RNA sequence: AAUUGAAGAGUUUGAUCAUGGCUCAGAUUGAACGCUGGCGGCAGGCCUAACACAUGCAAGUCGAACGGUAACAGGAAGAAGCUUGCUUCUUUGCUGACGAGUGGCGGACGGGUGAGUAAUGUCUGGGAAACUGCCUGAUGGAGGGGGAUAACUACUGGAAACGGUAGCUAAUACCGCAUAACGUCGCAAGACCAAAGAGGGGGACCUUCGGGCCUCUUGCCAUCGGAUGUGCCCAGAUGGGAUUAGCUAGUAGGUGGGGUAACGGCUCACCUAGGCGACGAUCCCUAGCUGGUCUGAGAGGAUGACCAGCCACACUGGAACUGAGACACGGUCCAGACUCCUACGGGAGGCAGCAGUGGGGAAUAUUGCACAAUGGGCGCAAGCCUGAUGCAGCCAUGCCGCGUGUAUGAAGAAGGCCUUCGGGUUGUAAAGUACUUUCAGCGGGGAGGAAGGGAGUAAAGUUAAUACCUUUGCUCAUUGACGUUACCCGCAGAAGAAGCACCGGCUAACUCCGUGCCAGCAGCCGCGGUAAUACGGAGGGUGCAAGCGUUAAUCGGAAUUACUGGGCGUAAAGCGCACGCAGGCGGUUUGUUAAGUCAGAUGUGAAAUCCCCGGGCUCAACCUGGGAACUGCAUCUGAUACUGGCAA
């Protein structure tokens, strides 16, 4: 409607495509960490931590995924490879 | 953002304003954290016209609040006497 | 908002002299008083105890010349008031500014008294007053303003003033024309006939 | 210190929790008379010591559960 | 100083006393209707169709983020009529600025409505497992690169809405790289994570002579605090129905995985078989909740229009995206009903924002003026926007104030009505006479709501700088929608200004005439069938008064749901009689506890409202300062007589 929300709907639309990228990098950065955890490997799953760690961190300061949500991950997946190393 | 300011509250033709702390995104009129003094604009030419609690105005100052106009306009009248 | 009629008339239903024509003359001698107050006036009426209540309550009104709203609010503020009701609606009555103005022979009667507050001719504290049911605060002075002053009406009122009792409440002084109400009249300074028992009686049903 | 209650076990049967029925005595509005007035809470404890008919003490604590907001620190008078 | 507070009557009977219902007298209202209507002040105004909406406005802003120039006005340069001295035209974003665009922030506030919701809500009191844009304090960083993409140009699809393809360009847009903590993970060792510039001014130096460089202001990032706001949990309280007694399988709990900002069946797998319920679950009807409002002596009862706090909704049903914050009133997507445009292929819309229409209804307002004030958004500011708000318009809808004159005036005039025809009454009423001008009308004068903002100085601070900027004084023009304002003065003349109900008892106030169980009245008792104080008219009176009556609704009276504060032999009312569970109550003495109870303290019980003492509007209504109050809840400290727990 006739305005500048037309204006935020683009945007809106713009930093929908943007963002739907990087969240879906970043959950496959942590579907590689816990699909190796899901077979017995310590030393590929830790490769994969060290993988998915920056881009966690970089994702939570950014802005799209709001840190504690990364520090939970990172602390599950940590615990999950000290329940396997 | 917690602003001091002014808030109409008298009759038609005849405002009384009272200062208040108001988160800044609430109504004129509505809610307010504390009210700290008021400002009658007329009142009469007798005593005041104006009280206004300096002590509670410099705390919140201290957290963080901010002033409008009218408010900074006052304290600049009744400096620390007058 | 007020009267407007017959006066003599009101004063003849209540068999009392309401003070409501004092001007010239002396008492009635012209009214036919307590013989007709209509064309079945010779009748006694052989009146009930919500008649004598009622019939007090209207004495009161027409002689200050007050209508019901407004003196039903002056028996609200005389409740609320600390001390005796009766007393304290009284003192009510007579604090209204046309009384104080009638009191002090300014006006022959208190509805020329409230004519010469309603038209401008009176000040209290130096400031006119145009309101008939203004509430005189005691130590107030109350005078005519130099328009109004020196009319006839008021000199020949004050003529009229020496024939009357001279109420101790007042400082009537008539040769500037200024009064000082000073204090608020005692129940027992005025009039020893109107009973306020059963005015409170008759609001308080 | 801490805000507590005291209460008694009013049913056992639950992995690792309990509920505890509380007796308030309140004075009755309108009446005034002063009348009995329970509350039952889902009470939380590790290793199940108190079993029915007991009588413990209940402090409040985060949720660990739907309704169980409550946790016990004394188990007293156990007597059957 | 802050509770000075309580009325009855009519009607059962031949009469009585009691019981008992019905009804009246009071106060109130978002009121409507009937008759009437002068002025002002302050408030209020779709209660019904959460029905459908024409038209106009209701959310924009910043060039001091960026490429840029669509206009407007200048500047530079060229050419021309050339009055060689002024105009016309053209190239240049060169400048003040600025359409469109990118970008930042705001569109989650403000404003509306009460549909749903009977407890994922609200109120009161506690709590822990949290997030928080703008605002503030502290500590530090702010280095070095890259690829794009709008706008623009060229084609091109489409009736339009809206797109597509190919190139060009920027940034405080986006992305790496470096850097790394008192940050995240980890027990540690260690691993890992960010950023953005812009503007004002300037001595010297270096200029690829655009600017580097210095300084100030402002912005960016990280962490820890603060404030504000929000999310979550618990306990108690907050309608009616038992002619609704069983309800519940993610249901109740546990373990582990996932998820969220955060705890949590929030979600999933597995294990246990629980959980709720007569202290009323589940189902059904109704309903936004509160501060409060109305009534009441009070306790209560009804209610929750305006004003303010919270929740919910935004044509209907659902969903998420962006964002600090929404599952978003004037955003996106889908579906549906309706309405509209169409080239028939498809498109468009959402007044429960403010005015306004149509409809519905007994009923409820202007398609106004202004951002002057207060507040909000954006901006360094100037300023722009603001149907919030300030005001104005209409309406007796309420409350309050004032007016329609005042004094005199008996020939007790005339006329009306009654009359025992003597008179009485209307009635000092009118007329006459003498005064006054409120308000309305006419003409002058004229506060206050105006504080700020702009332009020059002077001083101080900062600095390399006597620039720039900030602060404080001083000076100069100014800034009012209301608004021919409030108010003051002058003019002319009582001149423009009184109705409505009632009169048998309750209930204040009476006769005549007309009608004759009719016409009709009525709240109850009941009037009217020929002399009606009850009907209809007149005279007279009574009550209220710019109002007055009727109707609807609430409380009162109603001690007719009785907690305060009732009853049960015969008026209604003792189960047909017992036994007895849950429940209620429990002799007497001592000790302990201190849960109830009591006393004090602290935190809270928002502000307004009610109450008290004051203050300002000429008074009042109204506005307002301080207090009291909010009868409560929680915690701590005590007392231990009574009740309870425990022991004897």
């Amino acid at each position: 409607n006739i305005k500048s929300a037309k204006k935020r709907a683009i945007q809106s639309e713009k930093a929908r495509k943007h963002n739907a990228s990087r969240r879906s990098m970043m959950r496959t950065f942590i579907k590689k960490v816990y699909a190796a955890i899901e077979a017995g490997d310590k030393a590929a799953a830790q490769k994969a931590f060290n993988e998915m760690q920056p881009i966690v961190d970089r994702q939570a300061a950014k802005g799209l995924i709001h840190k504690n949500k990364a520090a939970r991950h990172k602390a599950n997946l940590t615990a999950q490879i000290n329940k396997l190393a | 953002m917690v602003t001091i300011r002014l808030a109409r509250h008298g009759a038609k033709k005849r405002p009384f304003y009272q200062v208040v702390v108001a988160d800044s995104r609430n109504a004129r009129n509505g809610r307010f954290i504390e009210r700290v003094g008021f400002f009658n604009p007329i009142a009469s030419e007798k005593e005041e016209g104006t009280r206004l609690d300096l002590d509670r105005i410099a705390h919140w100052v201290g957290q963080g609040a901010t002033i409008s106009d009218r408010v900074a306009a006052l304290i600049k009248e009744v400096n620390k006497a007058a | 908002a007020r009267y407007l009629g017959p006066k003599l008339k009101l004063s003849r239903r209540e068999g009392t002299d309401l003070f409501l024509k004092s001007g010239v003359r002396a008492i009635d001698t012209k009214c036919k008083i307590e013989q007709a107050p209509g064309q079945h006036g010779a009748r006694k009426p052989r009146l009930s105890d919500y008649g004598v209540q009622l019939r007090e309550k209207q004495k009161v009104r027409r002689i200050y010349g007050v209508l019901e709203r407004q003196f039903r609010n002056y028996y609200k503020e005389a409740a609320r008031l600390k001390g005796n009701t009766g007393e304290n609606l009284l003192a009510l009555l007579e604090g209204r500014l046309d009384n104080v103005v009638y009191r002090m022979g300014f006006g022959a009667t208190r509805a020329e008294a409230r004519q010469l507050v309603s038209h401008k001719a009176i000040m209290v504290n130096g400031r006119v007053v145009n309101i008939a049911s203004y509430q005189v605060s005691p130590n107030d002075v109350v005078s005519i303003r130099e328009k109004a002053k020196k009319q006839s009406r008021v000199k020949a009122a004050l003529e009229l003033a020496e024939q009357r009792e001279k109420p101790t409440w007042l400082e009537v002084d008539a040769g500037k024309m200024e009064g000082t109400f000073k204090r608020k009249p005692e129940r027992s300074d005025l009039s020893a006939d109107i009973n306020e028992h059963l005015i409170v009686e008759l609001y308080s049903k | 210190k801490i805000r507590t209650l005291q209460g008694r076990v009013v049913s056992d049967k639950m992995e690792k929790s309990i509920v505890v029925a509380i007796e308030r005595f309140v004075k009755h509005p309108i009446y005034g008379k002063f009348i009995k007035r329970t509350t039952k809470l889902h009470v939380h404890d590790e290793n199940n010591e108190c079993g029915i008919g007991d009588v413990v003490e209940i402090r409040e604590c985060r949720p660990l559960s739907k309704t169980k907001s409550w946790t016990l620190v004394r188990v007293v008078e156990k007597a059957v």
